RNA sequence: GUUACAGACUUAAGCAGUGGAGCAUGUUAUUUAAUUCGAUAAUCCACGACUAACCUUACCAUAUUUUGAAUAUUAUAAUAAUUAUAAUUAUUAUAUUACAGGCGUUACAUUGUUGUCUUUAGUUCGUGCUGCAAAGUUUUAGAUUAAGUUCAUAAACGAACAAAACUCCAUAUAUAUAAUUUUAAUUAUAUAUAAUUUUAUAUUAUUUAAUAUAAAGAAAGGAAUUAAGACAAAUCAUAAUGAUCCUUAUAAUAUGGGUAAUAGACGUGCUAUAAUAAAAUGAUAAUAAAAUUAUAUAAAAUAUAUUUAAUUAUAUUUAAUUAA
């Protein structure tokens, strides 16, 4: 009825959509718990979307099998022993994997998902690095001065149109870029 | 709600009658009036072999037959070796034997959990459904048998008071 | 009935909210920086304190706060204002959180051993305990001065009156 | 701006209802450190033709709270008929599920488009290059003791060694080498912080490739591997080896491609 | 064939006809069953934290009641706080009742009291809360127009203000009240209502995507799907629970005077049984396996001169 | 539990503005000055 | 569907435009779409989420889980009413119910309802007046349940008059409501002389209660037991002498009388078509 | 200390037991400095107590605490945080009373909860009608069901708490997801659909209802829920509170002892009294499920008991995982 409604939302009202694995170099899975199903199960569709645009190959929505914790219970605060009562826990659990990205989009991902978490949901990460067998921590200035170029740049205001910014960030931004910063090491 | 049983097989007797009205001499208005009251297929693999899951008490049994000369491997090994008790194995014919064939279809299961005679029956199972595919005609009696229905018996869980499912502890009266 | 504000998503917004344990090098000196900082008592998980209120500057976190052994009630300390406030930022820490330095203790050599006991058998002996103290010691977590000390005690370097201080 | 509450001198020229909201802000912030102001009762008493206030009233109520409101001026209304005008407990939380809901929607459609911005294509580092995969772990809300354990695990086939070494590097493993698959992995939990073990590790793993190139007087060529631990292992799993008899196979009894006229006409493409 | 292929793909509503589900305007979220909305993969942490939210409650219960100079106590009734973990932040929330324009310039006790747990800049309640659990607080107060609307506040409004309307015995004007509170709604109409609501919510659906069809399962855009289906008609008709159908409130205990023995008195007023999951497509679900959805019970034990008193409520909520 | 935890005592000392009541003890102060009034109150405490 | 840049700015805002942009770019357009089933994260209704609305999303200000505001902004410092009121219509009333002396007004229109009679007469020209108010109890297996029991006459002061009795185990306004209403359902034309007092000395048993009611000349006054004297002030009776023997059960009393008046007495009229002779009223005649 | 019918683990079959033996455990009695207190017909007796060495413990002996665990009031003094050498606050110290504290006494003062009648089928409200009325009818003449659930009949017509149903487990099917190395896809888990099963031919009794037969189906259970009232049933020893009593003691801490004493008796169990039943052995390790492992689970392997070794038991030392 002449209102163009675009893709976006269009995307949001139908199931979320996945982008296919190139590689599979598991680059981190994220483990769900939670005592119920109905917020958890929208908290992974809610993961798989942003990992859509993020680009993240997400796998989805695994169902580890639920956990049971029962205890049972003579109902009586004195004796009547005979009468008792039963308790039970499941701990429900699902597993989302991210399969090809570059780290940071990785981290942003996750910092993106802790921020809109959900009540009654935990949540665990396991990432994995494929590191080369030898290392070196002997040139050490010049690496750590990298790694703080390498953060700035990641951390730069593009255009300042009243986008979301963070004071405790900015703090520790600050501390990065200063020199007694800098000096710790040597 | 004042709706009741002997009403509504008037209303039933009454719009049958109507109804059975030979269709060449019925009236439209008949019709009119009446109106107001009326209202996946398994095949063989690529192979030509049909698969089949059964299940009973804790077992699961999933069974591929095939049409080849009747030889039986039960969980990658010879029947007689995994199943000791010739109960088992005349159970698990049993599908085999209500129809003539026996000896007819080769026949590979692989089980997974439970008991041993729990097994074999989640096996003949299986086997019952796998045929069914082959001939659906036989369908009908291979329920008649016995062996197309699940037998749902579960193992009762132990109630708190009660010693186990049923067995109570002993009671006194002085 | 209004329009949606948009404010727009940015690594900046992000950054807090980045895994503590995270691979990346660039990653674990922000981690460290971030501990830091709630280390100093930076108002991080809460409205910070500037020079508008004057008498109700109140903080928890004291030297001791959820612990019983220091016996006091509740203690109601001033907080600084954001201008005038310290990070701690210490060394041994960075070396532990960004690098990944451990200390492992040393190893007792026989001539130390040999210094107090006389024969030879015996010193042995005192050696090898020192090295079976030494592996379940690191193996443990407890204090770089005081996980040294117990060390210290259970070769016989020192004796067992060190540790009841 | 945001800090106007706390300057009362300068509104004046606002509408009422904006110096009322003021008042109020004013009010909130510092609770039990409130103190009058004369510019803020001025701007009171202009605002005082918007809400039917008498001019006197309003600075008796600025200088009085409550006690000047009851000085000013009652019945039990808690059991009043329903007027049909506030939803239930229940029914609250319904709403509220829903609201959270919509803001997710929300959020899906006009914020995670913005996030695709910050999108890097992958840039995979070659398994013949990084052979070692070093996982950690991290709980996210939590503080969990098992945040700190790293685990490094190699294929030993990957790592740069002759066959001699090889083998003597697998001895020297132990338990922690399976030879079902050629994997050799450790973990250790020992020191404090996570970066802090995946060092030790490093460093271990490091040592174990120096004993493995070693060969000087030490070779262990006559030390057969143990796979005891493997097998216990195995035996402490299940298996599921066997599989159909490929001679039992009957492609002949498959069933044919059975001819649909209509989709035959339909694809014209 | 193809397009009934496509409508069976696509067939979703909301539950209630007789392809459809219970919609989150439905059915409660059984994490609100549970007042402490967390799980923590180490369980002592856990525990910790729901022993840190329950003494918060007693905390707030403390703050709910205020003083006016020794003259006024205006005792608010809160409900149970419900604190919601989410990994970033926990939000603690609760419902509470309060009993011309001449208080637009002072602020009220009750104002003052709900400014203090998340406006006072650096002094809030909040604030303080924070460092307990090592994540930003939100307490959220939800006003409550009527005592009758939360089980809970019903029940504890009772036992702390109108003691003296059932102390002796339960006078007959109060007694009058609590019985006419609702204006005895026929539920089984309403249900009835609701339920060919959603059929013609669904019908409406289905016609929609018929008109859309005139191997992929996509239909049309989503402007034509949604035709008729709005904010300002669907949600508030779909909104399961609106209506306190039924409720009963017991007294029992040592009230009456002359008496040594207690006093167990019920009212009872409307019903208990729901029809909307009688004859329909909706079922009916178990808060912690055991209390009917629509179904909140509750109650609060206030002492008295003679000893121990408490009063259940029990509301129905259609 | 944590035993810096909130209390009634501090709800003074954070919001002075706002005179609180702890119900509780009101009560129990309301039940001594009853046993006062009757004769059943506390005897006084021996000192030595 | 992917739209032009033009036409989302003419319906979409300017904030959002970049981010569909975005969408857009990400999302091809061969897309396939799926529903899922097992869980729906979009509402069951269309809505682009461009506008916030009041009462079904999250108030701005107001402090809440998902805030996305700093711990010190929070705009909302009056506590007073109610912050999400409900939205579109004001009420949430079901089809057919409606919002909150009265009693006799809701007593006339139930008459109206049940039996068609006129409620304006009902609510003014009839006066009731209770008779006997016991409380009544009976033993039950629970045990003793009492049951307020009313008798309440009720009448048009023109010779129309009814008794009533009614009862509930709830408080007796309810009992007396009940009584109310038997007594209009039996509202009952009684004859009498002059308008004023009954025909003959009458003399009548109902059970227990004997009466005894002569009349009156007029300006004598009602000289009677004191049911009795409640039925004629409502019955229009202003003048009767009579006297009470055996029971004097107010209830039976209250019976009885009306039963005389309505069946002991003989209008003069119907006496002289019996007989079929002239029955004159001398006093009348003479003009007193 | 009454009629009459109907019901089921009531009885009857049947299978295994108790009652005899020894041991375990609870109880009794008696003993003891103390054997802490309660439960003690069905509805107590491996019950409160899902672990009594110390602790837990409440009991006893000997020691030693006296505003003590709190809250408030009134004063002196000391330290730390914050500000621009002073001050504001927060705390601590020493005292100061009101008190705090009490597993002390009364569940025959209470709360909440529980047992038994009870998953038994009962327990009542509007309007109408009957009776002067308290009341009755509805809520039953029949019959049937597991059933106040239902059809037949009826001055009744509707309506609630129970019943049933929705619920959970388990089952069958479908869809979704799991790059089939966290794999068990023979799975797990969300969302549906499915039955309190349906249809037809006959044979008995009166359009229906039981039996039989047939064809259609995976279609067959368990759990939770135990109403009103009653038993002054159980609990003041989960906890709380009324009244009452103790306040250098009936409150508080330590060291040891007791709760484990033993004539007879009473329950519950365990192990036995041998061949339709006991023991050795059984590594291409015959076949499960459910659940636990950051107050840990402890693999492989070495050593000793033990000349081979395996078994079993310890020690040595921690591989792996905080977990499909
Ligand atoms: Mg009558
Ligand atoms: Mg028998
Ligand atoms: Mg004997
Ligand atoms: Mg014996
Ligand atoms: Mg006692
Ligand atoms: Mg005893
Ligand atoms: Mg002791
Ligand atoms: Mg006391
Ligand atoms: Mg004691
Ligand atoms: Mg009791
Ligand atoms: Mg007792
Ligand atoms: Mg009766
Ligand atoms: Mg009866
Ligand atoms: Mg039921
Ligand atoms: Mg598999
Ligand atoms: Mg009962
Ligand atoms: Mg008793
Ligand atoms: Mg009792
Ligand atoms: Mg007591
Ligand atoms: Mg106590
Ligand atoms: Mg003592
Ligand atoms: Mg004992
Ligand atoms: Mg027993
Ligand atoms: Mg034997
Ligand atoms: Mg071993």
């Amino acid at each position: 009825s002449t209102r163009p409604y675009p893709v976006n939302v269009e995307a949001v009202y139908y199931a979320p959509l996945k982008l296919p694995i190139k590689y599979g170099d598991l680059v981190a899975d994220i483990q769900l718990r939670s005592y119920d199903n109905e917020n958890l199960d929208f908290y992974s569709d809610f993961i798989l979307r942003t990992g859509y645009y993020l680009g993240i190959p997400l796998t989805g929505p695994k169902p580890l099998p639920t956990r049971r914790e029962r205890w049972t219970v003579i109902k009586s605060p004195f004796v009547h022993a005979k009468s008792k009562e039963n308790f039970e826990r499941h701990t429900h659990k699902r597993l989302i994997r991210a399969w090809d990205t570059n780290p940071e989009v990785l981290q942003m991902l996750i910092a993106y998902i802790t921020k809109h978490s959900m009540a009654g949901v935990g949540m665990k990460c396991n990432f994995f690095q494929r590191s080369e067998i030898s290392l070196d921590l002997g040139s050490d200035a010049n690496g750590l001065e990298k790694s703080l170029s390498n953060i700035d740049e990641l951390y730069s205001l593009r255009n300042d149109d009243k986008a979301q910014t963070s004071a405790v960030g900015q703090k520790v931004l600050e501390l990065l870029d200063s020199p007694d910063f800098k000096k710790h090491l040597e | 709600t004042k709706l009741k049983p002997t009403q509504y097989t008037q209303l039933l007797y009454m719009l049958n009658k109507l109804h059975n009205i030979d269709p060449q001499l019925t009236n439209d208005e008949i019709t009119s009036e009446l109106s107001q009251y009326y209202k996946k297929i398994k095949t063989l693999d690529e192979f030509g072999r049909s698969i089949a899951v059964g299940k009973r008490k804790s077992s699961t049994a999933k069974v591929f037959v095939v049409r080849g000369t009747g030889e039986i491997l039960v969980n990658g090994r010879q029947l007689n070796d995994y199943f000791l008790k010739m109960k088992d194995r005349e159970s698990i014919m049993y599908p085999l034997q209500v129809i003539e064939s026996v000896g007819k279809y080769n026949i590979f299961a692989t089980t997974s959990g439970g008991g041993p005679t729990g097994q074999a029956e989640s096996i003949m199972h299986a086997i019952a459904k796998a045929l069914v595919v082959f001939n659906p005609l036989l369908k009908s009696r291979l329920h008649k048998a016995g062996v197309l229905t699940r037998d749902y018996r579960h193992v009762e869980r132990k109630k708190p008071g009660k010693k186990k499912a049923r067995k109570m502890p002993t009671w006194v009266k002085r | 009935s209004s329009e949606y504000v948009l404010e727009e998503p940015t690594p900046l917004s992000l950054l807090e909210y980045t895994p503590q344990v995270f691979p990346t090098k660039e990653s674990r000196l922000v981690n460290f920086t971030l501990d830091s900082l709630k280390k100093s008592n930076y108002p991080i998980y809460r409205s910070p304190n500037l020079g508008i209120l004057k008498v109700h500057d109140f903080t928890l976190n004291t030297p001791n706060f959820g612990k019983y052994t220091p016996g006091s009630s509740l203690i109601f300390a001033k907080e600084p204002q954001l201008q005038n406030l310290l990070i701690e930022e210490d060394p041994e820490d960075f070396h532990r959180q960004v690098t990944g330095e451990y200390q492992l203790l040393k190893p007792y050599v026989k001539k130390d051993f040999e210094k107090l006991t006389k024969s030879k058998d015996t010193v042995s002996k005192l050696v090898q305990n020192s090295q079976v103290v030494r592996l379940s010691l690191q193996s443990v977590v407890m204090g770089s001065e005081e996980k040294k000390l117990v060390y210290d005690v259970c070769s016989g370097m020192k004796p067992i009156s060190e540790l009841q201080q | 701006s945001a800090d106007l509450y706390m300057h009362p001198e300068k509104w004046k020229g606002l509408p009422p209802q904006r110096i009322l909201e003021l008042y109020w802000e004013r009010m909130a912030r510092l609770g039990s450190e409130y103190k009058p102001n004369k510019d803020e009762l001025n701007a009171l008493l202009t605002t005082s033709e918007y809400s039917n206030v008498p001019v006197n009233d309003i600075k008796k109520l600025y200088h009085r709270g409550e006690q000047g409101a009851i000085d000013i001026k009652n019945r039990d209304n808690s059991l009043r008929p329903f007027m049909f005008d506030e939803l239930p407990s229940q029914a609250q939380e319904l709403v509220a599920q829903h609201r959270e809901q919509r803001f997710y929607n929300r959020l899906a459609a006009y914020e995670l488009p913005l996030l695709a911005q910050y999108r890097q294509e992958y840039k995979r580092p070659s398994p013949e290059s990084h052979p070692v995969t070093y996982r950690y772990t991290s709980y996210v809300g939590e503080e969990h003791p098992n945040s700190r354990k790293v685990v490094l695990s190699v294929k030993t086939k990957e790592l740069g060694l002759e066959e001699k070494s090889l083998h003597k590097f697998r001895i020297l493993a132990r338990s922690r080498y399976d030879h079902t698959t050629d994997i050799f992995k450790m973990s250790s939990d020992k020191f404090e912080h996570a970066s802090q073990n995946a060092r030790y590790l490093h460093d271990i793993l490091q040592r174990l490739l120096a004993e493995s190139k070693d060969l000087t007087e030490d070779d262990f060529s006559d030390v057969p591997l143990d796979t005891r631990h493997t097998i216990a292992k195995s035996l402490r799993k299940k298996k599921r080896d066997y599989e159909f008899p490929e001679h039992w196979k009957r492609p002949e009894d498959a069933p044919k491609k059975k001819f649909d006229i209509v989709d035959q006409l339909l694809s014209t493409l | 064939n193809n397009m009934k292929r496509m409508l069976n793909n696509n067939n979703m509503n909301p539950a209630g006809a007789n392809g459809n589900i219970n919609n989150k305007l439905q059915h409660l979220n059984n994490m609100n069953n549970w007042n402490t909305q967390i799980y923590n993969y180490n369980k002592n942490m856990e525990i910790m934290n729901t022993m840190n939210d329950k003494l918060i409650n007693k905390l707030l219960y403390k703050m709910m009641t205020l003083k006016l100079n020794n003259m006024n106590i205006n005792k608010i009734i809160m409900s149970k706080t419900i604190n919601q973990h989410s990994l970033n932040k926990l939000n603690i929330k609760f419902y509470y009742y309060n009993n011309n324009n001449n208080n637009n310039y002072y602020m009220n006790m009750m104002n003052k009291l709900m400014n203090i747990m998340n406006n006072n800049m650096n002094n809030n309640l909040c604030n303080i809360l924070s460092y307990y659990y090592k994540k930003k607080v939100t307490i959220e107060p939800i006003k409550l127009s009527y005592i009758y609307l939360n089980s809970d506040i019903f029940s504890k409004y009772i036992s702390l203000n109108d003691m003296d309307k059932y102390n002796n015995g339960i006078l007959t004007n109060y007694q009058r009240m609590l019985n006419n509170i609702m204006p005895k709604l026929n539920d089984h109409n309403i249900s009835m209502n609701y339920i060919n609501n959603i059929n013609n919510i669904n019908n409406n659906k289905y016609n929609n995507m018929i008109n859309l069809l005139n191997n992929n399962n996509y239909i049309g855009n989503i402007n034509n799907i949604y035709n008729n289906m709005t904010i300002d008609n669907i949600p508030m008709d779909i909104l399961m629970y609106k209506y306190l159908v039924g409720w009963s409130i017991k007294f029992k205990g040592r009230l009456s005077n002359n008496n040594g023995r207690t006093s167990t008195t019920n009212l009872l007023n409307g019903t208990f049984n729901n029809k909307k999951y009688l004859w329909s497509n909706i079922n009916n679900n178990y808060k912690l396996n055991y209390i009917p959805s629509n179904h909140n019970l509750y109650n609060n034990s206030n002492i008295n001169k003679n000893g121990k008193y408490n009063i259940k409520v029990k509301l129905n909520f259609i | 539990g944590n035993p810096d935890i909130l209390k009634f005592r501090h709800l003074k000392t954070l919001y002075p503005d706002i005179e609180f009541v702890d119900l509780e003890e009101q009560y129990r102060l309301s039940m001594v000055e009853a046993k006062k009034r009757r004769g059943k109150g506390a005897p006084k405490k021996m000192k030595k | 569907q992917h739209y032009d840049e033009s036409l989302l700015s003419r319906y979409y805002p300017e904030s959002l435009l970049k981010s569909i942009k975005l969408a857009q770019q990400t999302i091809p357009e061969d897309t396939k779409f799926r529903v899922s089933r097992n869980v729906e994260f979009a509402p069951p209704y269309l809505d682009d989420f461009t506008k916030i609305h009041p009462f079904w999303d999250y108030k701005p200000g107001m402090p809440h889980l998902h805030a996305q505001e700093e711990n010190n902004n929070f705009s909302i410092f009056r506590w007073d009413q109610v912050q999400q009121p409900l939205p579109g219509e004001g009420n949430i009333l079901p089809p057919g119910v409606s919002l909150p002396k009265s009693k006799s007004a809701d007593v006339a229109a139930g008459l109206h309802k049940q039996t068609g009679v006129d409620p304006d007469y009902i609510t003014r020209k009839l006066t009731m007046k209770p008779l006997v108010m016991k409380r009544v109890s009976n033993q039950t297996g629970k045990g003793k349940i009492a049951s307020f029991y009313a008798l309440v006459v009720v009448g048009d002061k023109n010779g129309m008059v009814g008794l009533g009795e009614g009862k509930s185990r709830e408080e007796m306004s309810k009992a007396i409501f009940k009584a109310h209403w038997d007594a209009v359902r039996n509202l009952k034309e009684i004859p009498r002389y002059e308008n004023r007092t009954i025909y003959g000395d009458i003399d009548f048993r109902y059970h227990g209660v004997k009466l005894h009611l002569r009349s009156a000349k007029p300006g004598f006054g009602l000289r009677v037991n004191h049911v009795i004297f409640e039925i004629c002030e409502c019955a229009g009776i202003k003048d009767l002498s009579g006297k009470v023997y055996k029971s004097r059960n107010d209830m039976n009393i209250a019976k009885g009388t009306i039963e005389a008046f309505t069946k002991a007495q003989k209008t003069l009229d119907e006496v002289a078509l019996g007989r079929g002779k002239k029955l004159v009223d001398v006093r009348k005649v003479y003009y007193s």
